[PDB]
């Protein structure tokens, strides 16, 4: 049993993590107070899901988490919230002001303050770890505590465990959300700066996630509640085979090799099914078939694009609920004569499957109906670049004429630094397109 | 906790800065006494923006007085919310301006702003975190003109790394016949294009002929034109005030909506357009609010929108309303009038909705621009300068108080180059 | 096609289906980076307030 | 009000459709690089399909399949025939083909195989290129290939096509589809035979005013004898397969030509159609036809971005308004297509 950190950043980070740990607790049977009733082994042990919780002799399960804000009003719900008990006072670190959505501010005016103190808070994680595997760290591309304190922590961690596995949970900007117009500059300022850094990331697009949540949950307009309870649902799917028993990415190694044949392309798309309405008074039960069918609709996507206008490098199905091979066998079989999924030619065209038997649990009085068998597809598809795209694009368009550009040397950094991220870009939409297309 | 420290200079700086506190110390729940008796936590949740508290539960304005004479802040001491200023916090000589800047900003001045900083240095200290400051002042006299800017100059010194915002009125001939105010106006512009971050362009001409035209006012007073301010004001600070999510704080407002250093002069729009006292009896729909408060004839400049193009733009929606049916149709908007909107900043709208409206509404929208029409407003103030300036007029005033007409010939140029920056973007495209 | 790597549990199995097969900063240099930044605010608010000494 | 943007200058057939949708005054034209489009008429490369329906209060439309250049390139196409079980190597309304690339994948051995059983059973046995040449002699194309650069393709060459009299000329058929957002099809009745004005002359394969039926290729080299433009109509083809052989045009050869269309996109629709994505597609293809003098129809090649013929222009493009984009965004306040459906039961 090797242990995991989550780090949530910026409060985006932060509101996810609250809305994760809340259904791991759920999910594990730990109630707000950190008691586990079903755990026999008070005080320790190396079950698997002590990949994400440590225990005390008064019985209790505290999360392998670290939250950081560089302002308070955030974590500060976290502290009053219903699992305040939860969580250590040095497990939630806050400045008193905030990176005002700039990656400069972020990365080197506020980072520097406050680094030392984050790896420090870290470290005290590290040193009641057996043997530490790495990180998972939550955060938006587009605020300023998101993008630039993270890419800075992620340099650092680099250095103090390099041995170490780095997966990312991030949030992509998206208009009808968004509360910032430099949104893009962050986006490929953290990008540039993390992408060594990282060894697997899932990009989340708020588009996506919003119109799911508009279009199966029937929410007139979608809160970051709504929108982080359905990511959470996502990331603990992902999450589950390190908190699980199983043989299959079973450690933060497996998610590389298992998804991410070529470093720099380490960009998953995760689709989800089936996604459903609690207020839907019927509600016919999905089949295997139906849902594995749903995992190659776009509209079920974190990232809206178009894999059969790409090439496959590998694919995982997570399965939660009633499933058995045989009926994804079958599901597989009529899926792929029916539809586009061309592998890469250097990989085998196969999917690895996991199936978990027990079925998705639900935040109470959320939005989603329990249902009986769910899905969570990943794949490595270089459709997802098209995001990377129209990211750059608006890049692009801003930074012809230098809009906005001076609130960022006016904090210290050079304006070449653009340019070098941009560039950067460029050569990784150069390598998506080499992979994925001929002619 | 996130604290701003306003300040209010002049005869006018005094008098919408006055309103302002009325207004919004209304919608806090606060009373004159400075005790909060409201019925909703959201009218506390952020009140130490504005107000310190103190012994008995007492919200005081974080807000410092300043005049050149006494006349105002004894119409202020003495107005409704007169108690509730801290009364160590009026500032004030005894000689008066005379419509002078140069007394305002180098003679006259300069002997009362020491004491103007000894009083923001106690405000700033007692502050968890402060933001930065707002100042309100017209700039065709000489206090707020003249040694508002000089503050400004100075507050910057002392606090380099904070926001500086100001409610600038600016001054028309359709509303005031002193001859100098041109002049006065210049030189202000010349300091603030140099040392704010963010000014709410506040047109003596658009609030008169909003007086007159729309609310059908056939002799608007100073109580009218001040009232569209204070609506204004409260709409265009309800960000900062109460819970929320966008331009929350200013810092985050100017990077939002200045693209670049120079172009941060904004201008604000209201609907619906009401005259004091007179109630509003029909609620608007989300559609007539969009539509109104995008509308030439509710914005506080008097410059045609169409005849630019709009960098970035925040709206403000205050109510119980439908945010699917605000999204949808601040979106109809710009689809229907993209042109107007760089297209090299993509997605430069941004909306928020607060739950409380302003008293005496239902629904309300505020409008935050910056276009490049305002240039309308720089010609015009620079037309008016060159037509003296050009044989010297009246230069006799502020050379006797040690000026050179160098001095005039720079902001001259200064605000030229301004309107043609303006004029750069309005051109540009991708 | 070929199931392989069958694994079962009490908590659930996995497997793999195959239908074809195929055919570095240092900490100094950190600090540096972050210190240059620095002082290139330090130069920028200097040349401010020199000009508002003028 | 509707709003686009036009992002290729030199397009026929959408120069028209911009001069149409602006003359109902409920569309407003838009900078090439505004994204805030209901409808873009796209680039013929490069196009940014990935950009598309990503701007929330519009409904967004182009007119271009992402994917369709697969069955647009000669290369991709003959790929795409013999590899897709559908349309298969059996499939006998396209001519056998072979792709074949330079030494600078390829199937130039298999080509072979086929020249070495027409020279092992000594009859027809001309072939062509893909700039483009007709020989008996493989190597003279072959030694062609290499020398030019490209990737190319070799087809056997209809040797006995029908001829029309007078003149004993040749001829192909250019038939213009239109595939609109919800994947009908749509065949417009007017088709145009593109004729050979030079009496098809067996023997010799370089005097090539007489294989070859470009409009462009017959001006540059009797241009207008029989028919305006070296361009015959429908009415006339079919008057004349009345008299001369006793069909009719349905009957004899547009069967086949429905036939053809459908199985072609059909086959393709699942790797581009648009049905459940954030953007919406449409697309006028141009189909081009050989037909022999048994009345057999082949298919020669499929084009992404066809123009119309003059006198054609207007119909064609109102009708690309009428059911490409006012069934997407309607106005307020005959039909020249036929559509192409058929579900036989088995
Ligand atoms: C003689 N100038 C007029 C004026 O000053 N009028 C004054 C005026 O209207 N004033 C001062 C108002 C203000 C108050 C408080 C009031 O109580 O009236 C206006 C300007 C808002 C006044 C008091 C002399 C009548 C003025 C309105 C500027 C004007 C300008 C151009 C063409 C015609 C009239
Ligand atoms: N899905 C989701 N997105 C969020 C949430 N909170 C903020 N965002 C998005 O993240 C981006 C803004 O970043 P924030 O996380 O607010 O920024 P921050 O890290 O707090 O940075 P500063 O405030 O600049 O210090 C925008 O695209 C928002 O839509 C959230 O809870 N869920
Ligand atoms: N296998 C074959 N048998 C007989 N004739 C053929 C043939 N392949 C091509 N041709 C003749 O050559 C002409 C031109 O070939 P093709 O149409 O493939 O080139 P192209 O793409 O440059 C013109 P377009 O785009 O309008 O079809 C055809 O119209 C036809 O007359
Ligand atoms: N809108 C408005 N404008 C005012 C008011 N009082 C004065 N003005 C205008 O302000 C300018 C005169 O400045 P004033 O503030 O009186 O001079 P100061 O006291 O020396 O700063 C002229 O343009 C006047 O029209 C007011 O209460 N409201
Ligand atoms: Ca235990
Ligand atoms: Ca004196
Ligand atoms: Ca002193
Ligand atoms: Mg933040
Ligand atoms: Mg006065």
């Amino acid at each position: 049993m090797r242990e995991c950190i989550s780090i949530h950043v910026g409060q985006a980070g932060v509101q996810i993590g609250n809305a994760c740990w809340e259904l791991y607790c759920l999910e594990h049977g730990i109630q707000p107070d950190g008691q586990m009733p079903s755990d026999k082994t008070i005080g320790g042990g190396d079950d698997s899901f002590n990949t994400f919780f440590s225990e005390t002799g008064a019985g209790k399960h505290v999360p392998r988490a670290v939250f950081v804000d560089l302002e308070p009003t955030v974590i500060d719900e976290v502290r009053t919230g219903t699992y305040r008990q939860l969580f250590h006072p040095e497990q939630l670190i806050t400045g008193k002001e905030d990176a005002a959505n700039n990656y400069a501010r972020g990365h080197y005016t506020i980072g520097k303050e406050i680094i030392d103190l984050v790896l420090d808070r870290i470290r005290k994680l590290a040193d009641q770890c057996t043997g530490l595997q790495g990180f998972l760290v939550f955060h938006s591309f587009g605020g300023g505590t998101g993008s630039g304190f993270t890419s800075l922590l992620m340099e650092r961690l680099s250095v103090d465990y390099g041995k170490k596995s780095k997966l990312e949970f991030s949030i992509y900007p998206a208009p009808q959300v968004s509360t910032a117009v430099v949104e893009p500059y962050n986006s490929i300022l953290t990008t540039h700066t993390t992408l060594e850094h990282s060894d697997c990331a899932f990009m989340v697009d708020n588009e996506a996630i919003y119109d799911i949540c508009r279009r199966n949950l029937d929410i007139e307009r979608p809160t970051y509640t709504n929108l982080n309870r359905l990511i959470s649902q996502i990331v603990s799917s992902i999450t589950a085979s390190l908190r699980f028993d199983g043989a299959l990415n079973v450690d933060l190694t497996e998610f590389q090799t298992n998804l991410v044949p070529y470093p720099r392309i380490h960009f998953p798309l995760a689709t989800y099914a089936p996604v459903i309405s609690a207020e839907k008074a019927y509600h016919e039960q999905l089949s295997v078939a139906e849902i594995t069918n749903a995992c190659f609709e776009p509209a079920n996507q974190m990232v809206k694009c178009d894999p059969r206008h790409g090439k496959y490098m590998a694919c995982c199905l997570l399965y939660r609920g009633d499933v058995v091979p045989k009926d994804v066998n079958a599901a597989i079989a009529t899926i792929k004569t029916k539809r586009s999924i061309q592998f890469v030619d250097w990989c085998p065209t196969g999917f690895k499957v996991g199936i978990n038997y027990q079925p998705p649990t639900v935040v109470p009085g959320g939005d989603l109906a329990k249902v009986q068998r769910a899905v969570c597809m990943l794949s490595n598809t270089t459709a997802i670049a098209e995001a990377w795209a129209r990211l750059d694009h608006k890049f692009d368009l801003m930074y012809a004429k230098r809009a906005f550009v001076h609130w960022y040397v006016g904090e210290g950094m050079e304006e070449g630094e653009f340019s070098e991220a941009r560039e950067d870009m460029a050569a990784l939409e150069k390598d998506y397109e080499e992979v994925g297309v001929d002619s | 906790m996130r604290e701003i420290v306003h300040i209010q200079a002049g005869q006018c700086g005094n008098q919408i800065g006055a309103k302002f506190w009325e207004v919004i110390s209304d919608e806090h729940g606060i009373d004159p006494t400075g005790s909060y008796h409201g019925d909703s936590d959201l009218q506390l949740e952020r009140i130490n923006v504005y107000y310190n508290e103190a012994a008995g539960n007492k919200y005081v304005p974080r807000a410092i007085l300043v005049d050149l004479e006494p006349g105002t802040m004894d119409s202020v001491r003495s107005g409704p919310f007169g108690q509730i200023f801290r009364p160590d916090n009026f500032v004030f000589g005894q000689s008066g301006a005379g419509n002078n800047w140069a007394k305002g900003h180098y003679t006259e001045g300069a002997e009362l702003v020491d004491s103007v900083l000894d009083v923001v240095r106690k405000e700033s200290e007692s502050c968890d975190c402060l933001q930065g400051f707002q100042l309100t002042h017209s700039l065709g006299g000489g206090t707020g003109s003249g040694m508002g800017t000089l503050l400004i100059s100075k507050i910057r010194e002392e606090y380099p790394d904070r926001i500086m915002n100001t409610f600038s009125v600016v001054p028309s001939p359709k509303v005031s016949d002193t001859v100098v105010e041109p002049y006065n106006a210049t030189l202000s512009v010349h300091q603030l294009v140099e040392n704010t971050d963010e000014t709410y362009c506040i047109d003596n001409e658009a609030l008169y002929d909003i007086c007159f035209r729309t609310l059908k006012l056939t002799t608007p007073t100073y109580g009218d034109l001040n009232h569209l301010v204070s609506a204004t004001m409260s709409g265009v600070t309800t960000c900062l005030r109460f819970p929320g999510q966008l331009n929350a704080d200013l810092r985050k407002l100017a990077v939002n909506m200045v693209p670049f250093p120079r172009l941060h002069f904004f201008m604000p729009g209201f609907a619906p357009l009401t005259s004091r006292g007179s109630q509003q009896y029909r609620a608007l729909t989300v559609p007539e609010l969009t539509q109104q408060m995008f509308d030439a004839k509710n914005m506080m400049a008097a410059c045609d929108p169409r005849h630019g193009r709009y960098l970035t733009v925040a709206a403000v929606f205050r109510g119980r309303m439908s945010m699917k049916e605000v999204d949808e149709q601040m979106l109809n908007v710009q689809n229907k009038n993209s042109s107007y909107f760089v297209e090299w900043i993509p997605n430069n709208v941004k909306t928020a909705v607060c739950d409380i409206p302003p008293r005496g509404l239902k629904m309300s929208a505020t409008f935050i621009g910056n276009s490049t029409a305002i240039q309308e407003l720089f010609k015009r103030i620079s037309e008016q300068f060159t037509a003296m300036f050009r044989r010297k007029a009246f230069l006799h005033w502020y050379t006797g108080e040690g000026m050179d007409e160098m001095e005039f010939t720079e902001a001259e140029s200064n605000m030229n180059d301004l309107v043609s920056e303006y004029q750069q973007y309005q051109d540009a495209t991708a | 096609m070929e199931v392989i790597e069958l694994n079962k549990c009490t908590s659930g199995q996995s497997f793999e289906v195959i239908l074809k097969p195929p055919s570095d900063p240092s900490l100094e240099e950190i600090q540096k980076k972050l210190e240059a930044a620095e002082e290139r605010r330090k130069y920028q608010e200097a040349e401010l307030l020199k000009h508002l000494a003028e | 009000m509707y709003t686009f943007v036009v992002r290729d200058e030199n397009s026929s057939v959408y120069a028209e459709v911009s001069r149409l949708l602006l003359a109902t005054g409920q569309w407003k034209r838009l900078r090439k690089d505004n994204p805030r489009f209901n409808l873009m008429l796209g680039e013929r490369n490069r196009l940014p399909f990935g950009r598309l329906g990503h701007e929330p209060g519009l409904v967004q439309l182009v007119n271009y399949y992402r994917g369709a250049d697969k069955l647009c390139r000669k290369a991709s196409l003959v790929k795409l025939i013999k590899t897709s079980p559908e349309l298969s190597e059996s499939c006998t309304w396209f001519p056998e083909s072979y792709v074949i690339y330079p030494t600078n994948t390829d199937e130039r051995e298999v080509f072979l195989a086929a020249y070495n059983r027409r020279r092992e059973g000594r009859e027809g046995n001309v072939w062509i290129a893909k700039g483009i040449l007709i020989s008996s002699e493989a190597s003279e194309l072959l030694d062609f290939i290499d020398e030019q650069g490209q990737v190319h393709v070799i087809q056997k060459y209809l040797e006995k096509p029908l001829l029309l009299e007078p003149g004993h000329r040749k001829f192909d058929i250019r038939s213009w589809v239109l595939v609109d957002h919800l994947y009908n099809i749509y065949l417009y009745r007017e088709g145009v035979l593109r004729t050979s004005s030079e009496p098809y002359n067996s023997a010799n394969f370089q005097d090539k005013t007489c294989h070859l039926t470009n409009h462009c290729i017959q001006k540059e080299y009797n241009y207008g004898r029989y028919e305006e433009g070296n361009e015959m109509f429908f009415e006339e083809f079919n008057q004349y397969l009345m008299d001369a052989l006793n069909t009719t045009l349905e009957n004899s050869i547009l069967l086949q030509i429905k036939h053809i269309i459908r199985s072609c996109l059909m086959c393709i629709e699942p790797a581009i159609s648009t049905k459940h994505l954030h953007y919406q597609s449409f697309q006028l293809f141009g189909f081009d036809f050989m037909v022999d003098e048994e009345l057999k129809v082949w298919l020669i090649e499929v084009n992404g971005a066809p123009a119309c013929a003059q006198k054609l222009y207007a119909e064609l493009c109102q009708g690309i308004v009428d059911v490409a984009i006012s069934s997407v965004f309607p106005l307020a306040d005959t039909s020249i297509f036929i559509k192409l459906h058929h579900h036989h039961h088995h």
